C-alpha cells in the first residue's frame, strides 16, 4: 500500500526566538551571556541573567504558516496521491482544522513556547498578524488548557484560531505572526534559553552590530507549539509533541509503540477506512476520531516518511 | 521490518535521540530585506550544432 | 623542625573525591578548633591536571598530634569498612620539592548567584551612600586557571558550598601559616607544602 | 490563607475543596488553584506538573501515570493551606489492584468499589 | 527492629563514598528488604513486611524534597521495587515498559536493566504505593 517517496512539507514555520530588553535610547538591546573561560584546551562556561537596572525582559519570534498538508510534496502512487487529497478535502470542509488550529493556538496564549522561563513573572503576549491585527493576554500566569478563561482571551482565542485555520486550509493566502512576550524579571533573574550539545554555551543570534543574543532554537519553539497529543489515552497526564510513534522525551519510553495500533504507520495504513468514516461524519452532531486528529497533527509536523 | 512488523530492542531507545551536526542560516535580528543577485547571459547556440 | 606527615587513600574507584576531601579536611577543621593547633598544612600527592587524587596528606611539625588525628572515629570507622588506607606517621625526605594549594575565592564569581548576592550588597552600599546605582559591565571574558572542587558543610548555618582549590609551585619552604582548612588563601596566608608522590 | 473548615466522616475530596473556597479569600475555585500552582511552580515542578488546575482531575485514580506525584502534590497542598497531615488524602478514592472480574476497582476507607458504580 | 533502623539513618551520612541519590539502599541498610518475607500469598502480606514498610513511610515524612539529596534518595533495585510493592518482578518490568515507575538514570537504547543494579529512587517508589490505599494506613488514623 505505502509508496517509496512519499514525503510532506511542515505547515508551521517559526522563526529563532530572540530575548532582549528596551532602554530609554534603544528598543532593542541584546541580552549578552556573560563567557567565563579556563586555563590551551580551553574550557567555556557561560551564564546569562538580566543586567541589574532592566525590571522587564522580552522574547520575540515571527510564525507564518503555510497550507502544506493538503497534498503530499512527492508520491510515486497516483491512487495514493488522489486519496490524501480527496481526505484532506474532506477532513477540512468537516471543519477538524479548527480544532488543530485551537490547540496550536492556545500553546501561544499560555506561554508554552518559554519553556523554563514560563510564568517566572507576570509575562504579558502581544501578537501582530499580517492581517493588521493586534491581540493582548494581559497576564499568561492566570491561563491554564484545563482552566476556563474570561470571554477576552477567548475572543483573542477564536479570532486568532480562525486566521491559523484560514491560513492552515487557503493556498492562495500569504499568512505571518509576529510574537512578542515581556516578562516582569526579578533582581538579576536566571534566563534559560538554548544550549549547545558538544563546557556549556548557549544558542546565539549574531546582531547587524556584532553583537551575540541569547535565543531558543526555531525547533525547539516548534516542538511547544505543536505539544498538543493527549489522544494516545484518555487520561492522559500531559500533552506530547506530535510524534510518530508518540516519543516523551522526559520519561524516555514511546506512549505510541511499533507494537500497538496507536502509531502513525498503524493509523496510516487505514486511510480508506477513515476516509468513509469522514463522509458518515459530514451533515453529522458526531464528532472526529483522535485518530484522524492525530494523523492530521502528524500531517501538520510533515516528514519523510515511509519511505 | 520490511513488511510490517515491529523488531524487539528496548524501549527506552524509541524516544532516544540522533546527534544532527548541521549549517543554519537565518537573517539578523532587526534586518528588514534580504537581497539574492545573479547575472544573466544570452547567446544565440542553439541555430548552428557546436 | 622536621615535618611529619600521614596519607588517606581512596580505595573505591566509584568514589567523589570531592565528598571525601571535604569530610577529611572538615574533620582536621574540627579537630584545629577543639585542640588549638596552629600551622597545619594539606597536601594532595596525587594532584593531576584531570583532577584531584585519591590521596589526602596533613602536614605539621609534631609527631604526637598526627598520631592523635590518625586516632579519629571516621577514619578508623572507614578504615574497618575497607574505603580508606591510612598510612602511619612518617617524616618527609626534606629535600626540596615545595607547592602552594589555594582556596581562591575569585573563582566564585564565574557563577550567576555570586554575582546576583555581590550587586544586591553594591545597590545597599550605593543606596546608603545616597548616589545612583549604576554598575558598569566588563569587555574581556574571565580568565581563570584549572581549580578542583571540595564540597563543604556550614554545620553553624546548615548551608552547603565549595572550595575553589587552585594549585601553585614554589621554590623553597616559607613560614607555616594558613587557614583553618590549611589551605594558603593566596594573599592573607602564604603557607607551602611538601610535594609527594 | 488558612481555612477553618474540617473535613467530615464521609466529605468527598471535591466537596471540602469548594467548602474551603467557599470562605471569600478567593471568589472562585480556579482563583485558588492557580494560586497554588505559582507556589507549587516555586516549590516543586514534578508536584507543579502532577497538580491538575481543573476540580474535573484532581481525584487519585484519575491519575494513571502520575499517581505518586499526585499525592505528592496533595501532600504539599495539606502543608501549605495551614491542614494537618493525611487532611486531604483520608477524603481521596484511592487506586486498587484487584479486578471485579477483568474491571478495574477503585478504593475508598476499607471498601473497594468497580469503577463502573 | 525500629532501634536497628534507627541508627543505620543516624550514621547514613557516616558511610557515604558517593552522594546519596547515586548510592544503593543495600550499602547502608543492608539486606533488609529482600531477605523480609514474600508477600505472594493472597497479596496477603507479613507482620515483618507490615513494621519494615511502615518504617520507610515514616522516613520520606522527616526527609523532605530539597535541592540537596537526603536519605529518601537511595537507589533501590527492581528485586526490592518487587517486594515493596508486593507483585511479580514482569509486573514492575511492565511499569517500567509503560513508564509508571522512572528509572533514574537514562540506559542507552541496548541498555536492558540489570534486576541486581540499583535502579529506581526509594522516594517516588513509596508515593507510588500510598497511591494504593490498603486498610491499615496511617493517614485514617
Amino acid at each position: 500500500e505505502l509508496c517509496n517517496i512519499l514525503k510532506y512539507d511542515r505547515s508551521l514555520y517559526p522563526g529563532k526566538a530572540v530575548f532582549f530588553y528596551k532602554t530609554a535610547d534603544s528598543d532593542f538591546v541584546p541580552l549578552e551571556a556573560d563567557i567565563n573561560k579556563i586555563r590551551n584546551n580551553i574550557l567555556t562556561l557561560e551564564e546569562c541573567y538580566v543586567p541589574p537596572n532592566v525590571e522587564h525582559i522580552f522574547c520575540r519570534f515571527s510564525l507564518r504558516v503555510q497550507a502544506n498538508s493538503l497534498v503530499p510534496s512527492g508520491c510515486s502512487d497516483p491512487e495514493v496521491f488522489s486519496l490524501l487529497k480527496e481526505l484532506a478535502e474532506t477532513f477540512k470542509e468537516c471543519g477538524g482544522y479548527k480544532e488543530l488550529a485551537v490547540r496550536y493556538c492556545r500553546n501561544i496564549l499560555i506561554g508554552t513556547w518559554l519553556w523554563r522561563n514560563q510564568n517566572t513573572g507576570n509575562t504579558q503576549i502581544e501578537i501582530k498578524t499580517s492581517k493588521g491585527s493586534c491581540y493582548l493576554i494581559d497576564n499568561t500566569r492566570k491561563l491554564a488548557w484545563e482552566s476556563k478563561w474570561a470571554s477576552d482571551d477567548l475572543k483573542v482565542l477564536e479570532e486568532l484560531s480562525n486566521e491559523i485555520e484560514s491560513a492552515l486550509t487557503d493556498p492562495n493566502v500569504f499568512w505571518s505572526a509576529d510574537i512578542t512576550a515581556k516578562i516582569e524579571a526579578s533582581f538579576c533573574q536566571e534566563i534559560y534559553p538554548s544550549q549547545i550539545l558538544n563546557s556549556k554555551q548557549f544558542v546565539k543570534a549574531k546582531c547587524a552590530d556584532g553583537r551575540y543574543a541569547v535565543s531558543f532554537n526555531s525547533v525547539k519553539i516548534g516542538a511547544a507549539l505543536q505539544s498538543i497529543d493527549d489522544w494516545w489515552d484518555e487520561d492522559a497526564s500531559k500533552r506530547l509533541r506530535v510524534h510518530e510513534f508518540g516519543a516523551d522525551k522526559e520519561i524516555g519510553v514511546a506512549r505510541r509503540p511499533p507494537d500497538s495500533e496507536q502509531n502513525f504507520y498503524s493509523i496510516f495504513k487505514n486511510t480508506e477506512w477513515y476516509l468513509s468514516a469522514l463522509k458518515n461524519c459530514i451533515t453529522n452532531n458526531e464528532k472526529i476520531d483522535p485518530a484522524i486528529y492525530y494523523l492530521f497533527s502528524v500531517l501538520i509536523k510533515g516528514g519523510m516518511f515511509q519511505k | 521490518t520490511p513488511q510490517f512488523s515491529p523488531k524487539n530492542i528496548s524501549p527506552q531507545d524509541l524516544t532516544h535521540n540522533n546527534i544532527l551536526t548541521l549549517e543554519e542560516c537565518y537573517v539578523p535580528p532587526n534586518v528588514e530585506h534580504i537581497f539574492c543577485r545573479f547575472s544573466l547571459r544570452v547567446q544565440a547556440n542553439s541555430l548552428v550544432p557546436s | 623542625m622536621q615535618r611529619y606527615y600521614f596519607t588517606v587513600h581512596f580505595l573505591p574507584k566509584q568514589a567523589n573525591l570531592a565528598l571525601l576531601t571535604g569530610r577529611c579536611i572538615s574533620i582536621m577543621h574540627g579537630f584545629i578548633l577543639k585542640h588549638n593547633i596552629e600551622g597545619m598544612g594539606v597536601t594532595f600527592p596525587a594532584w593531576s591536571d584531570s583532577s584531584i587524587g585519591n590521596e589526602i596528606a596533613f602536614v605539621y611539625t609534631d609527631k604526637e598530634i598526627l598520631n592523635t588525628l590518625k586516632d579519629q572515629a571516621y577514619f578508623v570507622d572507614m578504615q574497618d569498612c575497607g574505603f580508606f588506607k591510612v598510612s602511619q606517621v612518617l617524616a618527609v625526605p626534606d629535600s626540596c620539592e615545595e607547592v602552594r594549594f589555594i582556596r581562591n575565592q575569585a573563582v566564585a564569581k564565574i557563577f550567576t548567584g555570586e554575582s546576583r548576592r555581590r550587586l544586591k550588597r553594591l545597590q545597599k552600599r550605593a543606596l546608603a551612600r545616597g548616589e545612583d546605582f549604576n554598575p558598569k559591565k566588563i569587555e574581556a571574558p574571565r580568565e581563570i586557571d584549572i581549580f578542583h572542587r571540595v564540597a563543604m558543610t556550614s554545620k553553624s548555618s546548615q548551608e552547603d558550598y565549595i572550595l575553589h582549590i587552585q594549585k601553585q609551585d614554589v621554590d623553597c619552604q616559607a613560614e607555616p601559616y594558613f587557614s583553618n582548612y590549611g589551605l594558603a588563601s593566596n594573599e592573607k596566608f602564604k603557607g607551602t607544602v611538601p610535594d609527594l608522590s | 490563607f488558612s481555612p477553618k473548615a474540617r473535613a467530615f466522616s464521609d466529605e468527598s475530596l471535591e466537596s471540602y475543596l469548594l467548602r474551603v473556597v467557599s470562605e471569600n479569600f478567593f471568589d472562585s475555585y480556579e482563583g485558588l488553584s492557580l494560586a497554588i500552582r505559582e507556589e507549587l511552580h516555586e516549590l516543586d515542578f514534578e508536584a507543579h506538573g502532577a497538580f491538575p488546575v481543573d476540580l474535573k482531575r484532581l481525584n487519585v485514580y484519575h491519575a494513571k501515570h502520575n499517581s505518586h506525584f499526585r499525592m505528592r502534590a496533595l501532600g504539599l497542598l495539606e502543608t501549605l493551606l495551614d491542614l494537618p497531615r493525611y487532611e486531604l488524602q483520608k477524603l481521596a478514592l484511592l487506586k486498587s489492584d484487584i479486578k471485579f472480574n477483568s474491571s478495574v476497582a477503585l478504593y475508598n476507607n476499607g471498601v473497594d468499589i468497580p469503577l463502573r458504580f | 527492629f525500629n532501634t536497628e533502623l534507627d541508627e543505620l539513618s543516624k550514621n547514613a551520612e557516616m558511610k557515604l563514598i558517593d552522594l546519596f541519590n547515586k548510592t544503593e539502599f543495600k550499602f547502608i541498610f543492608g539486606d533488609a528488604i529482600l531477605a523480609c518475607p514474600s508477600t505472594q500469598k493472597q497479596s496477603e502480606s507479613h507482620f515483618i513486611y507490615r513494621a519494615l514498610l511502615d518504617y520507610l513511610v515514616t522516613l520520606v515524612e522527616s526527609n523532605p524534597k530539597t535541592k540537596k539529596p537526603n536519605a529518601a534518595d537511595l537507589l533501590v533495585s527492581v528485586l526490592e521495587a518487587a517486594t515493596l510493592l508486593g507483585t511479580s518482578v514482569e509486573q514492575v518490568y511492565r511499569l517500567y515498559q509503560n513508564g509508571i515507575l522512572q528509572t533514574a538514570f537514562r540506559h542507552k537504547m541496548n541498555q536492558r536493566i540489570n534486576p541486581y543494579k540499583g535502579a529506581f529512587f526509594l522516594r517516588h517508589v513509596i508515593e507510588y504505593k500510598t497511591s494504593f490505599g490498603n486498610d491499615k494506613a496511617r493517614m485514617y488514623l
